[PDB]
């Protein structure tokens, strides 16, 4: 209640609710006294978001990693206007991902990415910067200081590999 | 000299200090000249445990560099100024996560498992001590390493053997104790074991068994999972970087790694994964000569006739023949322990009670 | 839904733990006037040890 | 602990700065410890036992039944194993220094109910004399999760204090049983206290003089971590008595009833399919049930035929005459 | 009569500011957790007797310094008023008129040991211990357990089956842990429960409920009904129609002893 | 000699003292080293007591003996 | 007539005094000694004037001990004792206030002294049975340049340090015999680092553990006590502290004591409707050691308790003695001792006395030999 007070004096206020899913939680209240805790703090925020109390230059931004968990008043439009997806990143968007991640590690001069990056997918932004780490290992084992071509070949074979230990599946609106 | 309460500042608001001719505040007052009259110098409001709030001046000699909008602060308890400063509050089970050196257990009383070593080291110890390299070579270390596997493989053995031989900071942390059926009390074990981490930096947190918060499950459906699922969340929160977390890693043991988290499959939490496979033919030999070492034997023992008759055995297995052994050498009445004693400990203690019941396989 | 499937009814669950009380009410302070006026929709619903 | 006073929080939640009396050491304060304060000026008068959390740990702490050590069935060898493992090395662990070895701590107890699975245990629990500590896997569960977690650390480690002592974890089916997934169960609480039992058996420090039985009635599901070979050593499989062996406890029964003598107990064993000695403590009750009807103050063969009849005639009449829920 | 309580209202308050003794120490302390809120170390006056206050007592502490000037004997819950009984039965036996040869295997095995040991003591060797009675609904069980226990005349606890099928997890086992502490607390005592057959017909939803509510109240029956606790007599008679939703453990000899066919 | 008194504390000290000077002696010179006034100190050796105005050669204590200080207290 | 041991009555809290009497007495040799003893029986002295008070002490203890055994004193007569000790130890005869209070005495300091004025009168073969023979090997550190062996060093009690960081009886007795010291050597240097650690070479016919819950705080420079809670068994098993040659020896002994001794719980109902073990552990004593017997050699490790002094009290402040003596007519059964008071407590109430935190502390440990 009180942090959208401080968004209301401070200018053009900007909420990020990061990995939300702890009061994601449907009606339960069959289960323990946690789910009616949830509850209570779920209903504070309805009344905030619309009501006599209107918003316009305090803006949610809202993050989570699976939205079919929340309660369906917390998938509701005019409070969450627009539903932006970002997915993971396609087949020659890894290629430019790798172009600015190149560029803070030491390399012999690697442009050659391409063809490689595209058949070995499986990555996300973030495994992106797993390869050039991981390519930071296979160059300290030859005893280099700089990310080869060689290295990169044999770090997207292992990075691939180690993610293929559990499975993630997600489906979407 | 005490006794004096404890509590946290609420803020800093400073009124404007006292050198004025009319008032010296912040805030308009009626009626005009003022400098001692209403006035005040700067103020600081702190909220006390005994669940009050007090509007104090605060006191000339401590400054507001000494004062952060949650810093942790004395407040004399007969009459409220701000006595001292101290450091920020720890829970009795974050401080005894702490070290106490825990003994090596060098690679010496380990069998097998070259393999692991050498990740293990790779993974957690030379982004550490080689972290002028890793700066030099542009890369960020990995923020933790997965040790998973099927259980007799001392994964719990090992970690613990490994960083005290190194030497960096080694937090105990069993995952069950993350639960709680507290929140925010609960919840709070995890908040003050990066804030206490962040301060003993470079260390190594060993979470040993990620499953009792590591749910796959975050759609629950009637439970009290989602009380268990905030100590996940509040996990990942500072696994991830708003900095004051690079020099602070991760080691986690499980028994299963089939039941974590999706967001576990991503790097950037545990980014490398290393597996303890079953034994081999060569670490098989290795294990039994570890444990025998201890106790007395013959001159008359093969460790490679040992390790040919065993087949799939696991280090919690061989540690449990090797002690059979001197079973039966106590039954016979001995003083030694022979190599037929070992050979006897296999059948009498597996895993398995004979093949079965066949009556026609 | 799932206590219609369970015991044929929740309520007639603790309908069963008072009626056998019930049972023994012939004097324990001299006979009965606690009545037990029991309702329901039909009683091919009810539990048949009732 | 500040190193050169010292932070308390009361159960009052309220937190003060206190140091060193007169009746204090500095060498005595230790982290989570419990002190007293003076009501007045909060200063440390007398240290205090540490962890006021557990009070229901104090109730399973459990003096010895003199059920005595002679009182268990047959001289049969399973019992000997254990002796080997949990009884001796307190008498003497320097047979097992002289041997060097790791002296075994753990054992499980399995196999059909009837033959006494705990009436062995009330037995070495007289030998042995030291602490025997008892739990109860259906008390380990309670309303809200997390609470058992509580539970189940801390009788850990008022066992470490404890010298000389063994926790005998009884009927531990529930909490203890396999760890598997659901996606939407309420098992997962369960599931959490079955963890923290693992994690303090290997813990990151041995067990110091703790002996630990587990008794199950079930192998059929098991934690594979609580029944890893190296935490619960030797296992001893528990059998049904011989056609020797029903001779053995029915003599240590009707020795201990007035029979009148001439008669067999190897008879009786005969008649009997193989069956438990729970059913032979019971066949001389009913027989002295048709003693007393007959208004014998002896019993007889003629009431010993009818008793044993009686038995096996109930017995088929229910569960349990082939269940063993396969597996060996 | 006058000098006793004259030094015993010296000491005695005024204000007796009840707590709760969570645990004893061994040098004339304790510890109080008193439901106000503060813990004390509290004293103790010691004309009291030393070891004759245990944990879950209630103690009365001085208005002053809190010391125990005293300790309350007894206190009770609403949980087992439902346990426990104010009746009287105005029905004897033989209104169970007939079927008066299987009601001698429930007054040779419940009545009769209690009545004379002295039978059982020509025999030597441990006297009976529990009935599961069972047949068809109406054939008299309910009225059988009611009418020994107003011949035998020592605490009859009676408690139906439904109450110990709950919709909340936790409280299930501590509920049936304590029928039998109590029960052995009194010496003498018969517990009738009512319907065991109750256990796996009856469940309210199923995410507090299930196999796993049910699974766990037997495993806790089990240690209370023989187990190893070694508590007071407490003689079971058990009515049930659904023998074969029971463990093996359950009717197991030594249990049951002479069971009943209706 | 040089002669030794294992204290409670956990240390060990060297004192320097003559076998013709008596316990008296001993215990002014703890006194500079530990601060203990001197008559709490019960100076053990043998299992005998060791008394004031008796030599350390009315004992026939000589170097590479370990005197232990242990602290009287009082009843009543 | 009384079934158990009449008690003893203070005069003026002479707690102290009494609760070490009672303990003596029940250690075996002790009290065959001063009764067999009689004056003017060949014993003569030459030596100390000390000497004769000694010999008064011995008759006072055998006076009080054998009202002790008379039901027709409803209490014991210690009277006569006290004077000889006042004139004998001047410590005692001083005020610790006034009123008819004298200087309220050490347990400890009592147990030395009437052991010392006892090992005068019977001579070197009783002084044996109290004290504990060392092999001690002094050894340089950083590559021995020496060994001295001295059998000389020689306590009656052994001392259990406790920096509070012992909370086990094995540790602290075992690191109290093992030290560093700093000795004058010309062996590396003028002063060097010698590592000296006592293994117990022949173990004492009675053992002593001195407990050190008592502390001087060099802080507020006054006298505190430790209040640590020290967990420990009824039953003390030495075989940590043994010397290696000699532990040998004394755990075959041992070994068919525990075998004895499981025999001893069937037969012992049999008989009722000492010689047993004895007998067994004598045939063993003549193998392992010297001839028929000696004075300080005890080749049992098993030991039973057969008094504790517990104290009531803190820094230096005037206290409490209790004392819990072994019956050694009924095993297994154990009189409480609250001066006046005497209750019937089991063995497994003093074990409850391991605790503390105000009183009931255990200063003194008294073991009787299994084997003996
Ligand atoms: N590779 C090995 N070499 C030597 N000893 C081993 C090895 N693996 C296991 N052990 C022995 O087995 C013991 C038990 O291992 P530990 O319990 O630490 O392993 P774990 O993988 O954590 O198993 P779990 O946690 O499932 O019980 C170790 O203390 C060690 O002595
Ligand atoms: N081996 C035996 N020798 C003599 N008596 C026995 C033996 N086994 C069982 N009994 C007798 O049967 C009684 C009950 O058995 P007990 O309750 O120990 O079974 P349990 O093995 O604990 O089974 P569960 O725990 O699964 O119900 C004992 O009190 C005892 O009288
Ligand atoms: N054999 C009998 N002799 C005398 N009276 C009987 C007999 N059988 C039934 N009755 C009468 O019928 C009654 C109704 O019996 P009750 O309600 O006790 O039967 P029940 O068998 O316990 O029923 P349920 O099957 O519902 O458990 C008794 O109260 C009793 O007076
Ligand atoms: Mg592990
Ligand atoms: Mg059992
Ligand atoms: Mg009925």
């Amino acid at each position: 209640r009180e942090m959208f007070a401080y968004a209301k004096e401070h200018e053009p206020c900007i909420i990020f609710m990061d990995e939300v899913d702890a009061i994601g939680g449907r009606r339960f209240s069959e289960g323990t006294s946690a789910d009616r805790e949830i509850q209570r703090t779920l209903m504070e925020l309805l009344t905030q978001m619309d009501g006599f109390d209107n918003l316009g230059q305090t803006k949610i931004i809202m993050a989570t990693n699976r939205p079919d968990t929340l309660d369906p008043a917390l998938l509701r439009p005019g409070r969450l206007d627009r539903k932006v997806e970002i997915p993971l990143p396609n087949e020659a968007g890894r290629l430019e991902i790798f172009k600015i991640h190149t560029a803070k590690v030491k390399k012999t001069g690697e442009f050659d990415f391409e063809a490689a990056v595209k058949m070995s997918d499986g990555f996300n932004g973030a495994d992106i910067r797993n390869c050039a780490t991981e390519a930071g290992f296979f160059a300290i084992r030859d005893d280099r200081d700089h990310i080869n071509p060689d290295d990169l070949m044999k770090a997207v074979r292992k990075v691939a590999e180690v993610k293929k230990l559990e499975g993630t599946i997600e489906y979407q609106k | 000299q005490l006794p004096y309460l404890v509590a946290n500042v609420v803020e800093v608001m400073d009124m404007n200090e006292i050198e004025d001719k009319e008032n010296s505040e912040s805030t308009t007052q009626g009626g005009n000249v003022n400098l001692d009259n209403t006035a005040v110098g700067k103020a600081a409001v702190v909220k006390t445990s005994s669940r009050q709030t007090v509007f104090l001046p605060m006191v000339g000699l401590v400054d507001p560099d000494k004062l952060k909008p949650n810093d942790l602060v004395g407040v004399n308890k007969d009459s409220y100024l701000i006595l001292d400063t101290l450091p920020s509050e720890f829970d009795s089970r974050v401080k005894a996560m702490e070290v106490d050196e825990k003994p090596t257990e060098t690679y010496s009383d380990v069998g097998g498992l070259d393999k692991q070593i050498e990740e293990l080291v790779e993974a957690i110890v030379l982004p550490m001590k080689r972290a002028d390299k890793f700066k030099d070579m542009g890369i960020r270390a990995p923020k933790g390493a997965l040790m998973y596997g099927p259980p007799g493989t001392g994964k719990t053995l090992l970690a613990r053997a490994c960083a005290a031989q190194t030497n960096a900071t080694f937090l105990k942390l069993a995952a069950p104790q993350l639960v709680q059926m507290y929140i925010g009390e609960g919840a709070k074990l995890v908040r003050d074991a990066f804030a206490l981490a962040k301060e003993k930096a470079p260390t190594i947190i060993f979470i040993d068994e990620l499953d009792a918060i590591g749910t796959k499950r975050f759609d629950s459906e009637k439970s009290g999972d989602r009380e268990v699922q905030r100590t996940m969340l509040e996990l990942l929160n500072q696994l991830d970087g708003f900095s004051s977390d690079d020099r602070v890693k991760v080691l986690a043991a499980t028994n299963r790694v089939d039941v974590l988290d999706p967001a576990l499959l991503r790097s950037g939490r545990l980014d490398r994964k290393i597996e303890f496979p079953l034994p081999s033919e060569d670490s098989r030999a290795q294990i039994l000569q570890i444990h025998s070492r201890k106790m007395t034997t013959d001159d008359d023992i093969n460790w490679q006739e040992l390790a040919r008759s065993t087949d799939e055995f696991n280090g919690a297995q061989l540690k449990a023949v090797t002690v059979e052994a001197g079973m039966i050498a106590l039954r016979n009445g001995q003083s030694s322990v022979k190599h037929e004693d070992f050979v006897e400990g296999i059948s009498e203690v597996q895993a398995r009670k004979s093949k079965s019941v066949s009556f026609y396989a | 839904s799932t206590r219609v499937e369970g015991s044929g009814g929740g309520d007639s669950e603790v309908q069963r733990t008072m009626l056998e009380l019930l049972n023994q009410l012939d004097g324990f302070e001299t006979s009965k006037n606690i009545k037990i006026i029991m309702a329901t929709n039909r009683l091919d619903i009810l539990d048949p040890a009732l | 602990i500040i190193k050169g006073k010292y932070v308390i929080n009361l159960k009052q939640i309220a937190k003060f700065v206190v140091g060193l009396g007169e009746r204090v050491r500095p060498k005595d304060i230790e982290e989570g410890m419990r002190v007293g304060v003076d009501r007045s000026k909060y200063n440390i008068e007398l240290p205090l036992p540490p962890r006021i959390d557990p009070s229901v740990t104090m109730m399973t702490v459990e003096e010895k039944p003199d059920v005595t050590y002679s009182d268990v069935g047959g001289c049969k060898d399973q019992i000997e194993k254990l002796r080997e493992v949990v009884e001796l090395p307190l008498l003497s662990p320097e047979r097992f220094a002289t041997l060097g070895i790791d002296p075994p701590k753990g054992i499980l107890l399995y196999g059909p109910p009837g033959t006494g699975k705990t009436l062995c245990a009330r037995a070495v629990a007289n030998r042995t004399d030291a602490t025997f500590i008892r739990v109860i896997g259906s008390e380990l569960v309670q309303k809200y999760v997390g609470e058992g977690a509580r539970m189940v650390r801390e009788l850990f480690e008022m066992a470490r204090t404890k010298k000389a002592c063994i926790i005998f974890f009884d009927e531990i089916d529930a909490v203890g049983g396999a760890r598997f997934d659901d996606g939407a169960g309420g098992d997962n609480e369960v599931q959490r206290t079955m963890l923290e039992l693992i994690t303090q058996l290997d813990g990151f420090d041995p067990r110091g003089n703790i002996k630990v039985m587990f008794a199950t009635n079930r192998p059929n599901t098991l934690d594979p971590a609580l029944l890893r070979p190296g935490r619960i050593d030797r296992k001893v499989e528990f059998s049904l008595p011989d056609l020797e062996g029903r001779a053995n406890i029915f003599r240590i029964h009707s020795k201990s009833m007035s029979v009148e003598r001439g008669i067999r107990w190897e008879l009786i064993s005969r008649l009997c399919p193989n069956s438990t000695g729970a059913e032979l403590r019971s066949v001389c009750t009913e027989a002295g049930m048709f003693a007393i009807r007959a208004r014998r103050k002896v019993a007889t063969e003629k009431d010993f035929l009818k008793a044993v009849d009686k038995v096996i005639s109930g017995y088929k009449k229910f569960s349990s005459t082939s269940r063993y829920m396969q597996y060996n | 009569q006058e000098e006793e309580k004259k030094q015993l209202e010296e000491i005695r308050g005024n204000p007796l500011s009840i707590g709760t003794l969570e645990e004893i120490i061994d040098d004339d302390h304790a510890i109080v957790t008193s439901p106000t809120m503060p813990d004390y170390y509290v004293s103790i006056l010691s004309f009291v007797d030393k070891e004759l206050l245990e944990p879950g007592c209630s103690v009365l502490l001085h208005h002053k310094t809190m010391s125990i000037v005293g300790v309350l004997q007894d206190d009770a819950d609403p949980m087992v008023s439902v346990m426990k009984m104010d009746k009287s039965p105005t029905e004897s036996y033989s209104d169970i008129g007939g079927l008066e040869s299987q009601i001698q295997e429930i007054k040779e095995s419940v009545e009769l040991p209690l009545t004379h040991p002295e039978l059982y003591e020509e025999m030597g060797i441990k006297p009976p211990k529990g009935v599961i009675l069972y047949g068809a609904p109406g054939t008299g069980k309910t009225l059988l357990a009611k009418a020994v226990a107003n011949q035998t005349s020592a605490t009859f606890l009676r408690i139906v089956g439904s109450e110990l099928i709950q919709k909340y997890l936790g409280d299930g086992p501590r509920l049936c842990r304590q029928i039998f502490k109590v029960a052995g607390e009194n010496a003498p005592s018969i517990v009738f429960i009512d319907e065991i057959d109750a256990i796996g017909t009856k469940r309210y939803d199923s995410n507090s409920g299930g196999e796993r509510e049910i699974q766990r109240t037997m495993l806790e029956l089990l240690n209370q009904l023989d187990g190893f606790d070694d508590r007071g007599d407490v003689k079971v008679i058990m009515a049930t129609n659904k023998i074969e939703t029971l463990d093996p453990a359950l009717i197991r000899p030594g249990r049951i002893d002479r069971k009943i066919l209706f | 000699m040089q002669i030794f008194v294992k204290t409670l504390t956990g240390k060990t000290i060297t004192l320097e003292v003559e076998p013709s000077d008596t316990i008296e002696n001993v215990k002014a010179k703890i006194q500079d080293k530990e601060g203990i006034p001197p008559d709490q100190q019960r100076l053990i050796f043998a299992g005998k007591q060791l008394e004031d105005g008796r030599t350390l050669s009315d004992y026939n204590i000589q170097k590479e003996s370990t005197l232990h200080l242990v602290l009287r207290l009082r009843g009543g | 007539f009384a079934q158990l041991p009449v008690g003893f009555k203070n005069m003026g809290n002479t707690c102290y005094l009494n609760a070490t009497l009672q303990a003596l007495y029940r250690v075996n040799d002790l009290r065959d000694m001063i009764l067999n003893y009689n004056p003017s029986q060949g014993v003569s002295n030459s030596g100390a004037q000390d000497e004769e008070i000694h010999k008064q002490i011995v008759i006072e203890m055998k006076r009080c001990f054998e009202n002790l055994q008379n039901k027709s004193f409803k209490s014991v007569l210690p009277i006569v004792l006290l004077n000889t000790l006042r004139k004998c130890y001047p410590q005692f005869a001083e005020r610790d206030s006034q009123g008819g209070f004298y200087k309220q005495q050490d347990a400890e300091e009592l147990f030395t002294q009437l052991f010392h004025s006892m090992s005068i009168v019977f001579g070197d073969k009783f002084s044996e049975d109290f004290r504990i023979q060392f092999k001690t090997t002094i050894k340089d550190t950083a590559n021995d340049n020496d060994i001295t062996v001295k059998e000389n060093e020689s306590d009656s009690k052994l001392q259990c340090h406790i920096s509070g960081t012992t909370n086990f009886m094995r540790n602290g007795l075992l690191e109290g015999l093992n030290e560093k010291i700093e000795k004058r050597s010309d062996l590396t240097g003028a002063n060097s680092i010698y590592s000296v650690e006592k293994k117990i070479s022949r173990l004492p016919k009675f053992l002593t553990v001195q407990y050190v819950r008592f502390f001087w705080k060099r802080s507020t420079n006054k006298k505190s006590k430790i209040l640590r809670k020290v967990v420990f068994p009824f039953q003390l098993d030495v075989a940590d502290m043994l010397t290696p040659e000699y532990a040998a020896e004394k755990v075959k002994v041992r070994d068919e004591l525990r075998k004895v001794e499981k025999e001893k719980n069937e037969k012992e109902r049999e008989i009722k409707r000492n010689e047993s073990e004895k007998d067994q552990w004598l045939e063993e004593y003549k193998k392992h050691f010297p001839p028929n017997l000696e004075k300080g050699e005890n080749p049992s490790c098993v030991y039973n308790l057969i008094g504790v002094i517990t104290h009531q009290g803190a820094n230096s402040e005037s206290g409490h003695y209790q004392a819990f003596i072994r019956d050694e007519l009924d095993e297994n059964k154990w009189y409480k001792f609250n001066d006046d008071k005497v209750s019937v407590v089991e063995k497994e109430k003093i074990e409850s006395l391991a605790g503390g935190g105000e009183s009931d502390s255990a200063l003194i440990l008294m073991y009787k030999g299994f084997g003996l």
